[PDB]
């Protein structure tokens, strides 16, 4: 209802209104993220999944799960913060000769809240997709750091994979990604086990 | 010896209005109204 | 050849019933399903294409669902211009297919 | 207001030439986006598709008749056509012509008008 | 919209992408009904008139429905520019999406 | 509302199992995204870290304390447990279990409750 | 071994007095400090986290600064209830270091 007083959530005439705050749902031989979403990555919303000598597992990263947290709870802050609807208190009367100030306060009553209502929904539709490119391109970004720091001694698989052309143990998992990697240690093991594949 | 890169996915049925496409369905996301 | 079944061949109902209409697909077709409806001495005209999605001047009562090998078209409520008989057709393949027609009654 | 006119001969001999057109007024039939069909229906049965032609070119016929029956579009005047070769006792039917547009299009995004995305079809031809 | 061109040994010719097609139709013809259905301008049916000791209600009634129609007529503007934009961004994303998946 | 209760022995001799668990009450411990920490205390001094585990399976221990203890993530029966073998004259300390978030989320963006990104800790037990 | 060395491990003042706490890092510590405060008879609590961010139910008086192997924890007035040990644990590494801990008096 429009006539609200004290502490109260601004009026729309909306019947849902809801902010993503997450990547789209899509569930599914572990593949990346051109296959889809891994159901069984839980501890964040990016990371890798490795298989190699000693064990297999998925491993979240942290730091752009935060920084993409970073980012969307500003997005919902803005959204609240952004909105300055004015709340109505009392709700006027007019009496039998005062028609067209009736008419008058109805058309800025129906036209203020129209127009804060488009404004709500369209901002909250405009950063949905926002958020859902901004996850895209947070995958990319990775998918990308992790191929600039390979370089030669990974075989794109297609399907967001690597395969080592070297021998790598969960050190090595482990130090793509962290952000340090010793691409010319393994430079003349990759070189042969490219000249034979 | 390979490591991918994925992401989220789970057993959320929470819908959400794109522009371009409707009830898109999403990982995690937020009620901002109160009905 | 993807050979198309659509089952009921022979249908009956009256006024405010419903029913449905299954065509069942050989290989995979993959959401290029149309479905049609001719009634006696009229062309035939298209009320699904793309398998679940309506045309322009068909009603709501027509409805279709389905993926890959089997497809549903339902009728709400059968009124009595819904007299015709409905056809399946394919063109997922360069080659198209109808379906042997199911004459509801 | 695109509407499919056919004329075609009514009566072939046996082992003959069956030469249909198909006039497309109202509209061109020189715009992309559509299958330019030919459907035939045996009296006291069901549809059989023929062949189709796309103003790209494309023509694709039946596996019981690719050789026999031939699919043109004559784009300077405005209609598509079919020519049946060795009539037989089963190539009596009633006729369609149909256009059958590539898309599902209710506003003219891709057609440019919203009765574009509209699939249109022939009232009928006879021939024996 | 988007599709590909083959040349070999049996011909040449050119081959639309039906599906990316359809589906860049289905962002498009909803990011349409989106712009039509979410403005909500209110209808003005008369037009109210005032006498001459009436000027602030008349010069109250004259700001409300220039105020209005201004915010209107902006938000009419500025959905149209920023969804056209989306639209040539979105097209360019389809073919580079489309080359990407041939690549892989 | 999430409490993390513990329960101890609070007797224990020289040599032997310590078996410390740690309820969850008012959530669940089978959410992503969070440390399931155990952190003793030494009367008289300092804070020191014992172990973390994960819902996915992640485990770390102190460098002190790699082979003597182990954490386990009961997931059925809704707490997390820490077993202390070989229980010598330092082992006698005040044990806090705790939930570290891997996030700071005073929003619940990937938590889904605002109360999810919170740090809580267990009141404490004391074993001698 | 990311060892935590924290400065200093005695402090005194009154109240409305503004103190600093240092805790020093051996190995390069990427904003992955968190700061405690245990009051006596108390579970502690986290009141900085990722070195510079207020947690939920903490008052503004406390804040955190700096990067690498250096950090700080000001607080901006001591109360009656600022009474306690204070903490910094690292967990860049998964082998995680407590401080040796600063009661402020
Ligand atoms: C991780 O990164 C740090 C600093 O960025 C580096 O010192 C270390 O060698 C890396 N690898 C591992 C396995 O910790
Ligand atoms: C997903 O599964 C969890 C498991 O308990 C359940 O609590 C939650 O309600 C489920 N979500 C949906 C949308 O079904
Ligand atoms: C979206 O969901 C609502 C309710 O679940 C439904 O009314 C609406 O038709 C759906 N729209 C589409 C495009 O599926």
């Amino acid at each position: 209802h429009p006539v609200t007083i004290g502490e109260c959530p601004k009026y729309v005439r909306s019947t849902k209104l809801r902010m993503v705050t997450g990547l789209r749902n899509i569930p599914s031989a572990i593949a990346g993220f051109i296959e889809g979403g891994w159901t069984g990555m839980m501890d964040g919303w990016y990371g890798y999944h490795h298989q190699n000598e000693q064990g297999s597992g998925y491993a979240a990263d942290q730091k752009s799960t935060q920084n993409a947290i970073n980012c969307i709870t500003n997005k919902v802050n803005s959204v609240i913060e952004k909105m300055n609807t004015q709340f109505t208190a009392v709700g006027k009367e007019f009496n039998k000769l005062e028609k067209r100030m009736e008419n008058l306060n109805k058309k800025v009553d129906d036209g203020f809240l129209d127009i804060w209502t488009y404004n709500a929904e369209l901002l909250v539709l405009l950063e949905n997709e926002r958020t859902l490119d901004f996850h895209d391109s947070n995958v990319k970004n990775l998918y990308e750091k992790v191929k600039n720091q390979l370089r030669n001694n990974a075989k794109e698989l297609g399907n967001g994979c690597f395969e080592f052309y070297h021998k790598c143990d969960n050190e090595c998992m482990e130090s793509v990604k962290n952000g340090t990697y010793d691409y010319p240690k393994y430079s003349e093991e990759s070189k042969l086990n490219r000249e034979k594949i | 010896d390979t490591i991918c890169i994925g992401y989220h996915a789970n057993n959320s049925t929470d819908t959400v209005d794109t522009v371009c496409e409707k009830n898109v369905t999403v990982t995690h996301s937020v009620n901002l109204l109160e009905d | 050849d993807i050979q198309m079944t659509q089952s009921p061949s022979s249908l009956s109902a009256s006024v405010g019933d419903r029913v449905t209409i299954t065509c069942r697909a050989s290989q995979g077709i993959t959401n290029d399903l149309r479905w049609y409806q001719q009634k006696p001495g009229k062309a035939p005209q298209c009320l699904i294409s793309s398998a679940s999605r309506l045309q322009s001047g068909v009603s709501s009562r027509f409805s279709g669902s389905g993926s890959g090998t089997e497809f549903t078209l339902t009728i709400s409520s059968l009124q009595p211009e819904d007299f015709a008989t409905y056809y399946c057709l394919q063109h997922n393949s360069y080659q198209w297919t109808f379906g042997q027609g199911t004459k509801v009654e | 207001q695109v509407q499919l006119l056919e004329s075609g001969p009514g009566l072939v001999k046996p082992s003959q030439t069956l030469s249909l057109t198909c006039t497309v007024s109202g509209g061109s039939v020189s715009r992309g986006g559509y299958y330019w069909t030919w459907i035939r229906q045996h009296p006291g049965k069901g549809l059989e598709w023929i062949a189709y032609v796309t103003y790209s070119g494309d023509t694709s016929y039946n596996p019981s008749l690719r050789g026999r029956v031939t699919i043109s579009l004559e784009t300077s005047m405005n209609q598509f056509s079919l020519k049946v070769t060795s009539v037989t006792v089963a190539d009596t039917a009633l006729y369609f012509c149909a256009r059958v547009p590539f898309y599902y299009d209710t506003r003219g995004v891709f057609y440019g008008n919203a009765e574009g995305g509209f699939e249109i079809w022939g009232q009928g031809t006879m021939a024996t």
